[PDB]
């Protein structure tokens, strides 16, 4: 005799995932700020 | 500027990943379009050095005569990630996909 057959085709993959990362940052030396009220002065003691 | 691996093994922690499908066409468009297959369960290990690994292998059911050329991973059901299969694959009966292991880094 002469026989054949069927068998399920496989397959394998190794699938994966990557993302990263990143940061940041600003700034100064301050000097005086920010103020509403900003007028001439007299102090006293 | 960067995340410590501190920062990293925090923030892994919280993607919990269970399901995966596949597509074939790349799900970076709607998800949900385009879906082939259906979910199968996964399962991912703790993470160390930034870096968390499929615990063990999943088979994932073609139907048959269908096509496969991308995948998605899924959670409560919102898509976390998405890719391309190693090769495009035409299962013209039904047949097994296999995914030895898959892998998520923030390196």
């Amino acid at each position: 005799r002469v026989h054949s057959y069927r068998g399920v085709l496989i397959i394998t993959d190794k699938l994966s995932v990557e993302a990263g990362s990143r940061a940041s940052l600003s700034g100064y030396i301050s000097d005086g700020g920010t103020s509403d009220v900003f007028t001439i002065c007299r102090l006293l003691d | 500027g960067t995340l410590t691996i501190d920062g990293k093994n925090k923030i892994l922690a919280t993607l919990t990943p269970t399901t995966i499908i596949l597509h074939n066409v790349d799900p970076t468009a709607d998800p949900t379009a385009n879906k082939v297959t259906q979910p199968v369960a996964i399962y991912f290990s703790e993470p160390d050095n930034g870096l968390i690994a499929s615990e063990d292998t999943v088979n994932i059911t073609v139907p048959a005569s269908a096509t496969v050329s991308h995948y998605s991973l899924w959670d409560n059901d919102k898509c976390v990630a998405t890719g391309a299969l190693s090769k495009p694959q035409f299962f013209a009966e039904e047949g097994i996909y296999v995914i030895s292991s898959v892998s998520v880094d923030l390196n």
